[PDB]
C-alpha cells in the first residue's frame, strides 16, 4: 500500500483520490494520503475553495516512484512531484504516518468500483494521450483540449486521444459509403481495432480514461471522445461478443458512480438514446440499459 | 449555412452551384395483390441537378433495374442520388465544378456529404425554400424521356430554353418556379394555360412554349390566378 506525502496543504482545497474526496482547511496539518491500492492507476485532483475555476490533477502509479504534492505559491496550485531519494521519502512517510497527519485511502473491502472503472487504463497509455515525457505522471485540467478540438491551440497541453469522425475519409471507404456510414463495422475493426489500438484493451482503457477525465475535472473534449468512442461500437452491426459484454460492464459501472447531480452535462441524450433505443447494439447492453432506465429516466 | 428568402441574389452570382432534388429518383404506383396484399411496383425516376445561374439541367434518369433486389429503397435512393451528383461532379472539368450544392431536402445532406469528402472545398447545403422541383415530371418532354429510357441515361437540358437572351437569370429562376408551382398545385389547369392557343408552339429544342415577352406577363398572372384560386379552394377562403 503506497503513500503520497505532502508538504503542507496551505491553500482550502477539495482534494479528490479517485472517487473518493476530503475538504482540507488553510493551513491545516494535512500531510497526505497513505494505503493507496497497488495495481492500479490513481488520479489524485483539486478544486480550490477560494477559485472553483480549473479543476486538475495528477494520474499516477505508484509502481513507477515515489510521488508528492507541494503547493507553488507561484503557479498557485498543488504540484505533483518525483522523489528520487528512496530513503528520504520512506523517512518522510513514515515520519507522517507516525503523527497520524496522512489521511487512509478508504477502500470497502467488498467494493471493485476502482478496478472496474480503471480495468483497462495503463500509466503507459495515458502519457502518449497526455505528453510531458519528464514526468512519470501526468497532469489533466478541466480546460485542457483535444488534438480533435484544436483541429476545428497550444499543442503542448493537448489531450491527444485517437481522432474518431464518422464523416472522414478514414471512416469511408471510397465505393462503400451508405455500406461504411450506416454500419461502421470496418472504421470500428480494421482501421480503429487492428489498426490504431491493436486491440480492444487499448480502445477500452482510452474510453474508461476519457470517461474518468469528464466526470472529475468536467472535461468536455474528454466527455466528447467517451460517447464519440461508445457510439461508434452502437453503430457497428459486427462486434465480437467479448467487447459488447465487456463494454455493457464498463458502461455500468461509469453510469452507476456518475453523481446524479451532473448527468444532465456529463451525458448525450443523442448518443444515448441511439445506443440504447435504435442502434444495432440496442439489444446488446442489458445491465448499461437496466441502470440507465433506472436511474436517468427523463434523458432518455 | 442554410439558403433562404434573406440570400436570395446569392444563387444568380457567378459561384456555380446546383441544385440538388431527389423527390423523384425513387417512384411507385402502390396495388392490390391477388391476395389483396398491397405491393409496389417501381417506375423510372429522375435526379434533378439544376444550375439556377445558366439553366443547365442535370437530369440523371433512374431505371427501375437500379432497385432490383436491394431493401430499403427510400434510404437507398437518397445514397444512389448523392453517387450520381458526386460521379456528376468528378466528370465536370475542374473550372465547371460547383462550389456549392443545395439539396432542396434535408434528408440529402449526410449522404451527399459522405460522397463529397473528396471535395472538401464544395460546401453542401440546404435551403429554407419550398421549391417546386418535384413537379418537373409535369413537363411533358421531361416526363417522356424518363418514361422511355429502357437504362441509366444523364440527359442535358436548358429549363430555361432561350428566356436568357431577354431575362436574367433572377426573372428566369422566378418563372420557372411559378410554372412549377402551378404545375405542382393544379397540372391540368396550369398545362391547359400554356397549351390553349394552337398558335403559340414549343420548339423542337425547346421545353416550353414560344411566348413573346407580352404572352409571358399574361401566362406569368394565370399562373399566379391558378395558384390563389387553388389556394381559395384548399382553405374554403
Amino acid at each position: 500500500m503506497n503513500t503520497v506525502p505532502f508538504t503542507s496543504a496551505p491553500i482550502e482545497v477539495t482534494i479528490g483520490i479517485d472517487q473518493y474526496s476530503f475538504n482540507v482547511k488553510e493551513n491545516q496539518p494535512f500531510h497526505g494520503i497513505k494505503d493507496i491500492p497497488i495495481g492500479h492507476v490513481h488520479v489524485i485532483h483539486f478544486q480550490h475553495a477560494d477559485n472553483s475555476s480549473m479543476r486538475y490533477g495528477y494520474w499516477f502509479d505508484c509502481r513507477m516512484g515515489n510521488f508528492y504534492i507541494q503547493y507553488d505559491p507561484k503557479d498557485g496550485l498543488y504540484k505533483m512531484m518525483e522523489e528520487r531519494d528512496g530513503a528520504k521519502f520512506e523517512n518522510i512517510v513514515h515520519n507522517f504516518k507516525e503523527r497520524q497527519m496522512m489521511v487512509s485511502y478508504p477502500k470497502i473491502d467488498e467494493d471493485d468500483t476502482w478496478y472496474n472503472l480503471t480495468e483497462f487504463v495503463q500509466m503507459d497509455k495515458i502519457r502518449k494521450i497526455v505528453r510531458k515525457d519528464e514526468n512519470q505522471f501526468s497532469y489533466v485540467d478541466s480546460s485542457m483540449t483535444t488534438v480533435q478540438e484544436n483541429e476545428l491551440s497550444d499543442p503542448a497541453h493537448s489531450l491527444n486521444y485517437t481522432v474518431i469522425n464518422f464523416k472522414s475519409r478514414e471512416a469511408i471507404r471510397p465505393g462503400h459509403e451508405m455500406e461504411d456510414f450506416l454500419d461502421k463495422s470496418y472504421y470500428l475493426n480494421t482501421v480503429m481495432l487492428q489498426g490504431i489500438f491493436k486491440n480492444s484493451s487499448n480502445y477500452f482503457g482510452e474510453l474508461q480514461f476519457a470517461f474518468l477525465n469528464a466526470m472529475f475535472f468536467g472535461n468536455y473534449g474528454s466527455s466528447l471522445q467517451w460517447h464519440a468512442m461508445i457510439e461508434l461500437i452502437c453503430s457497428s452491426a459486427t462486434v465480437p461478443k467479448h467487447m459488447l459484454d465487456k463494454l455493457d460492464e464498463i458502461l455500468y459501472y461509469q453510469i452507476k458512480t456518475l453523481p446524479e447531480q451532473y448527468s444532465d452535462i456529463l451525458l448525450n441524450e443523442r448518443v444515448w438514446n441511439i445506443c440504447l433505443y435504435s442502434s444495432f447494439q440496442k439489444n446488446s447492453l442489458h445491465n448499461t440499459e437496466k441502470i440507465m432506465e433506472n436511474k436517468y429516466p427523463e434523458l432518455l | 449555412g442554410a439558403m433562404n428568402s434573406s440570400n436570395y441574389a446569392e444563387l444568380f452570382n457567378n459561384d456555380i452551384k446546383l441544385f440538388v432534388d431527389d423527390t423523384n429518383v425513387y417512384r411507385v404506383t402502390v396495388h392490390k395483390t391477388f391476395e389483396g396484399n398491397v405491393a409496389t411496383k417501381a417506375i423510372n425516376g429522375c435526379i434533378f441537378t439544376l444550375n439556377p445561374k445558366t439553366g443547365h439541367l442535370f437530369l440523371k434518369i433512374i431505371h427501375t433495374s437500379v432497385w432490383a433486389g436491394q431493401k430499403r429503397l427510400s434510404q437507398l435512393a437518397k445514397w444512389k442520388t448523392a453517387e450520381e451528383v458526386s460521379a456528376l461532379v468528378r466528370s465536370l472539368p475542374k473550372e465547371e465544378q460547383p462550389k456549392q450544392i443545395i439539396v432542396t431536402r434535408k434528408a440529402m445532406l449526410d449522404p451527399l456529404e459522405v460522397h463529397m469528402l473528396d471535395f472538401p472545398n464544395i460546401a453542401i447545403r440546404p435551403t429554407e425554400l419550398r421549391l417546386p422541383f418535384s413537379a418537373a415530371m409535369s413537363i411533358d418532354k421531361l416526363s417522356d424521356v424518363v418514361m422511355k429510357a429502357t437504362e441509366p441515361q444523364m440527359v442535358l437540358f436548358n429549363i430555361y430554353d432561350d428566356w436568357l437572351d431577354r431575362i436574367s437569370s433572377y426573372t428566369a429562376f422566378s418563372r420557372l418556379t411559378l410554372l412549377l408551382r402551378a404545375l405542382k398545385t393544379n397540372e391540368e389547369s396550369a398545362k391547359m394555360i400554356l397549351l390553349s392557343d394552337p398558335t403559340i408552339t414549343i420548339k423542337s429544342y425547346h421545353l416550353w412554349p414560344s411566348f413573346t415577352d407580352e404572352q409571358w406577363i399574361t401566362i406569368e398572372s394565370q399562373m399566379r390566378d391558378l395558384i390563389l384560386t387553388e389556394y381559395g379552394r384548399k382553405y374554403n377562403v
